[PDB]
């Protein structure tokens, strides 16, 4: 009983940050609720596809304007 | 005794696995759920 | 007790469970996809245990729209498929869900698709010939009861007609039923088959299982085992003979190689899965006869690049006992069922297993057809008038033997309205023994087409 | 009849013999499992290649012992394994039970019965990885292993302690030849002397269950199941069983061999063991060498076949003879596994499929088969009568290839061509028909001494079969003289020629003609 009550007592949209980028791929951390193949939009108006979902970070392939991606950019 | 409680409560033990979560809110939950004072201090350490 | 989805990579999904509740491998798990355009219930099969209570899975459906940290509910059993008489005349996916009428068959008994082959003590200690009642099959390439038969051919070579034929033969002569396993079949060809078997009105006795090409390689691999689990029930519990079509067993091998690569296992010779011969053996050994009942199999088998050394066909041709090849050069003569008498082969065709007279007559008919096949070039280039008399008397018999392999098969009854014949073996081995000796050479070629049995030849000769 | 006393006495023996040692032991836990391999944590005391056991009644081999965990390969139904299962030590290095109680039984590679006939009354246990007898312990192969195939016993004799490779294509009679060889021993087994009393092991790797059952039946019907044991690893079981099946077969054999019995081993077929080891290695993520095989497949097949030898009299005069079968992908005898095994064994009997379909059966390729032991194991009668035949047949084959389009030729070529055609017709025989050596010598005498030179090619097989039954009904002193002295003396040879002439003077030819 007491454990269930403690758990229930212990229990705005999310923005991820780019932790890695190279050769047309970026890895985005965070985004707990992203779905496989959701469109991600990066701050330079470039888009990514969120094609891989690791334990820590999303692997997102980038459509087109890859040069405009830097570590620490906000991903909506 | 705490080990007995954590092993008998698999959902609480899993929710206690907090290294990827914010440890401060995890410790606050564990102190509010969890006596010998020094034992509970080691547990919070 | 429920698990969480922790990692997703293409069709592969990892799930984490509470410490004490990790599912046994090959269990089916269910997961939800909630996005409006792609709403699904997603079935996962457990492949490996990665430690830390993580379970490696492969998805039976596309993983698009899946979100991290959704709940996963274990079913606590393997993938299970419905079994019973009410399976006949319906179409199922690999997962046992019906395509002809959704939600049908939920109330049936369900069996685990992953089950062991027969015990050693239960196998039949000798091969028995299957008297299928088709002249060409029985004489030149006898089928083995509970054996596996390779089939070769394509469109415009009667292949679907031969399937309808064999289904009718098993239903009428042996009181059995058929199962058809569309292992990676074209959805267009699956609908053409479904409509063809419905129009022939044979579908009432056939269970169809399709693993369509549209779905990920986990399903194109498990479909063959699903169909085989329906057939195993009909053999063991109903006590019927069963005929299991597989089309096409190469795609079972390929699907297995692709799953193995998604699981990151290191690939072997020319890139197949490293388990190949056991992956296949755990299917092919399970097709057999026991306790006087039998699962016969016909298997269409593609060969990559036409070389019978590639591990896919080299593995497959270790298991199978007979080989029927259909030829467009025979079909274009009007010879139905267009089984090529020289390119087809069988391994039961030995004087120890069939009577010495059967073996002799089969060797004589092969010799005569081989001679005619060697003369056909001279005939086409120079004309019959360039031949001697001794060989032209051989060709006069070879033309008639080639025609007399044709039969009014039961599949044609839809069109011709005349019934199909079923010649006894002891009739056909007399008829070809007489025909090779030339006793019927005074009859015209039209008297032998589509004829059936020897008494029918006597009727048609007096009609003409 | 049956009695209640035996059943009650067996239960009372189990009950009275029941005790528990209460022994202290390390229990480990499975931390990873997949695809027929598992990793175990704990087990501080486990030996390398200790046989483990798992809760499902499943065994495993501890191959790799890391700082934190033990990589165990799973033998049998790895489906029953899951993470967090406890594992315990059997306390034994990888071993099989062994003894005379295996004669007439079918067992899986672990030495568990698979026939359902009953438990195995094992004498002791033997470790699989005991080294082969060293260069000082062996003796020269000097003793005939009669196969009862004319083609083999004439040109490629098999001696006790030889390894003879039965390399061939798919569906050419390789299994038929080995079953014929196992059947032929029954005429010896009915004698009591261990010196003649050869006993046999057949190990099936990756065969169809129907093919194993068919062999079990053919050996029962011949009476060979008095002295044959079958290790069965059929194509349906896990890769670990297909990998062990040759080793356990040799281990069952070696226990008899070192006692001074004579043993025969048939490996059917050793390519499917190589493929199983390729599976187990690539699942371990070891890198592949040539043809995707791991670097050590040579150390698989040599470690196996080197167990087969003849021992020196100082170690007891026992011996083990190996017939490994290999399957060849479209007759490319230069493939990796073919050449590896050809480099180990003391010779090969290549079976060519292009001949088998013409009805030359057994389809022995006389031009490529050899015996590198040679005539040292062949009885002096057979050695004298047949020892020319091999080269005469090879030069007949090249002559036939030349003359196939020669419009006319010299008389010496034509006479040689007709002799060679009659000798090829002489060497074939039907399935399950083992001929005793005392008859094989006479069948080959007919050929080599030209007594067939009257006979048309279509008559020859009939003629030879009939004449052997003639000399079996009357004039048996030919076969008694040959067998009791192992040499064809002149005073018998004249009686033979006299029976030959007396038969030719009464021979109706199959064409309706007659000859002398």
């Amino acid at each position: 009983x007491x454990x269930x009550x403690x758990x229930x007592x212990x229990x705005r949209e999310e923005i991820g940050t780019v932790i890695d980028a190279g050769d047309g791929i970026a890895h985005v951390e965070g985004l707990p609720s992203v779905m496989t193949q959701e469109l991600l939009e990066f701050p330079g108006g470039v888009l990514g596809v969120a094609l891989n979902l690791d334990e820590h970070s999303v692997g997102a392939v980038i459509l087109g304007e890859f040069e405009k991606i830097e570590e620490g950019q906000q991903v909506k | 005794r705490f080990g007995r409680v954590l092993d008998a409560e698999p959902r609480l033990s899993a929710l206690l696995s907090d290294y990827t979560t914010p440890a401060e809110g995890r410790v606050a939950l564990l102190d509010k759920a969890l006596v010998n004072q020094t034992a509970a201090a080691l547990l919070s350490q | 007790t429920a698990g969480r989805v922790v990692r997703i990579t293409g069709p592969v999904v990892d799930v984490e469970f509470p410490r004490g509740s990790v599912p046994e491998l090959f269990n089916a798990l269910h997961a939800e996809i909630t996005f409006g355009a792609l709403a699904k219930t997603l079935t996962l099969e457990v492949a490996q245990h990665l430690g830390d209570s993580l379970v490696r899975c492969i998805s039976m459906q596309p993983t698009d729209g899946l979100v991290r940290g959704v709940e996963v509910t274990d079913t606590g059993a393997s993938i299970s498929v419905p079994v019973g008489d009410g399976v006949k005349g319906h179409v199922f996916n690999a997962l046992g869900d019906c395509l002809d009428d959704p939600g049908y068959g939920k109330d049936f008994e369900h069996w685990s698709i992953h089950r062991k082959p027969p015990a050693f003590s239960d196998l039949e200690p000798r091969t028995e010939m299957l008297e299928t009642g088709l002249k060409v099959v029985d004489l030149l390439t006898p089928y083995v009861r509970g054996g596996k038969i390779a089939l070769f051919g394509g469109a415009g070579v009667g292949k679907t007609v031969l399937i309808q034929e064999m289904i009718n033969r098993i239903a009428r002569n042996f009181g059995g039923t058929s199962v058809f396993a569309g292992v990676g079949e074209r959805t267009r060809e699956g609908n053409d088959l479904w409509v063809e078997l419905a129009d022939a009105n044979v579908l009432k006795d056939t269970a169809l299982v399709f693993g369509q090409m549209d779905e990920p390689p986990g399903t194109r691999m498990r479909v063959a085992l699903s169909a085989l689990t329906m057939a195993e029930f009909f053999r063991d519990e109903q006590g019927q003979d069963v005929l299991l079509f597989i089309d096409n067993i190469f795609r079972f091998t390929q699907a297995g190689s692709e799953v193995s690569t998604l699981l990151g296992r290191m690939p072997s010779a020319v890139g197949y899965q490293p388990t190949l011969a056991d992956e296949m053996g755990e299917l092919q050994e399970r097709i057999t006869s026991t306790r006087g009942r039998s699962i016969t199999s016909m298997q269409a088998v593609y060969v990559p690049a036409d070389d019978y050394t590639d591990p896919a066909p080299a593995t497959t041709f270790a298991h199978l006992d007979a080989t029927t090849e259909l030829s467009r050069a025979v079909f274009s003569k009007g010879i139905f069922p267009a089984v090529d008498p020289l390119a087809s082969s069988s391994t039961i065709l030995d004087p120890a297993i069939v009577g010495d007279e059967h073996y002799r007559v089969a060797q004589e008919v092969i010799r005569i057809l081989q001679r005619y096949k060697d003369l056909q070039d001279i005939i086409a280039i120079l004309g019959i008038d360039e031949l001697s008399e001794e060989d032209k008397q051989l060709v006069n018999r070879a033309r008639r033997i080639e025609r007399f392999l044709s039969q009014n098969m039961m599949a044609a009854e839809q069109f011709t309205g005349q019934p199909g014949s079923t010649v006894p073996l002891k009739e056909t081995i007399e008829a070809f023994d007489k025909l090779t000796k030339g006793e019927f050479d005074h009859l015209p070629e039209q008297a032998f087409f589509l004829i059936g049995g020897l008494d029918d030849l006597a009727k048609k000769a007096e009609s003409l | 009849t049956i009695s209640a006393a035996d059943i009650e006495g067996a239960i009372e023996d189990y009950v009275s013999s029941f005790s528990a040692d209460t022994e202290r032991e390390e229990i480990g836990t499975v931390i990873d499992a997949g695809d027929g391999i598992a990793h175990v944590e704990g087990l501080p005391s486990v030996m390398t290649q200790e046989l483990l056991e798992f809760p499902g009644g499943v065994l495993g081999v501890a191959l790799n012992l890391d700082e934190h965990s033990v990589g165990a390969v799973i033998l049998g139904e790895f489906e029953k394994i899951e993470e967090g299962q406890q594992v315990k030590r059997t306390g034994e290095v990888l071993s099989v039970p062994v003894g005379d109680a295996f004669l007439g039984r079918v067992v899986n590679p672990l030495g568990q019965p698979i026939d359902g006939q009953g438990d195995i009354a094992a004498e002791t246990r033997r470790a699989l990885e005991l080294q082969a007898p060293s260069v000082v312990q062996r003796q020269s192969v000097s003793e005939p292993l009669q196969t009862g195939i004319k083609a083999i016993d004439a040109m490629t004799p098999i001696g006790r302690g030889q390894r003879q490779l039965i390399i061939g294509d798919r569906k050419t009679g390789k299994t038929a030849v080995c079953v014929d060889t196992i059947l032929n021993q029954r005429e010896a087994w009915l004698t009591g002397d261990p010196k003649q009393q050869v006993r046999c092991v057949y190990v099936a790797i990756g065969q169809k269950g129907t093919t194993i059952a068919s062999v079990k039946r053919a050996l029962e019907e011949g009476g060979a199941m008095e002295y044959t044991t079958i290790v069965a690893a059929p194509a349906s079981d896990a890769a670990g069983f297909k990998w062990l099946a040759p080793y356990t077969g040799s281990a069952i054999g070696q226990h008899w061999m070192y006692n001074g019995k004579h043993v025969l081993i048939v490996f059917d077929d050793l390519s499917k063991q190589a493929d199983a080891y390729r599976a187990i290695s690539l699942l371990l993520r070891r890198p592949p060498g040539r043809e995707a095989f791991p670097g050590d497949v040579f150390y698989l097949h040599s470690r196996l076949l080197e167990r087969c030898a003849k021992l020196s009299d100082e170690l007891g005069g026992g011996s083990m003879t190996g017939l490994p079968i290999i399957e060849t992908k479209a007759n490319d005898i230069s493939a990796f596994i073919p050449t590896n095994v050809i480099s180990i064994t003391d010779g090969q009997c290549f079976l060519e499929s292009d001949l088998f379909n013409q009805g030359v059966r057994p389809a022995i390729n006389v031009g490529v088969s050899v015996s590198r032991v040679g005539g040292a194991a062949q009885i002096k009668a057979m050695k004298e009568v047949a020892g020319s035949l091999r080269l005469d047949l090879s030069q007949y084959r090249e002559l036939e290839a030349f003359a196939a389009f020669a419009s006319d030729l010299d008389a010496a070529s034509k006479a040689q061509l007709d002799r060679g055609a009659r000798l090829v017709e002489l060497l074939k025989q039907p399935q399950y028909s083992p001929l005793a050596v005392e008859e094989q010598v006479v069948a080959i005498f007919l050929g080599t001494q030209g007594h067939l030179d009257s006979v048309p090619v279509e008559d020859v097989q009939r003629f030879e079969s009939e004449l052997l039954e003639h000399v079996k009904a009357s004039h048996s002193d030919i076969f008694d003289g040959i067998r009791e002295t192992k040499k064809l003396s002149e005073e018998a040879e004249e009686k033979l020629v006299s029976v030959i002439n007396e038969f030719k003077k009464g021979f109706q030819a199959s064409d309706g003609s007659s000859v002398v």
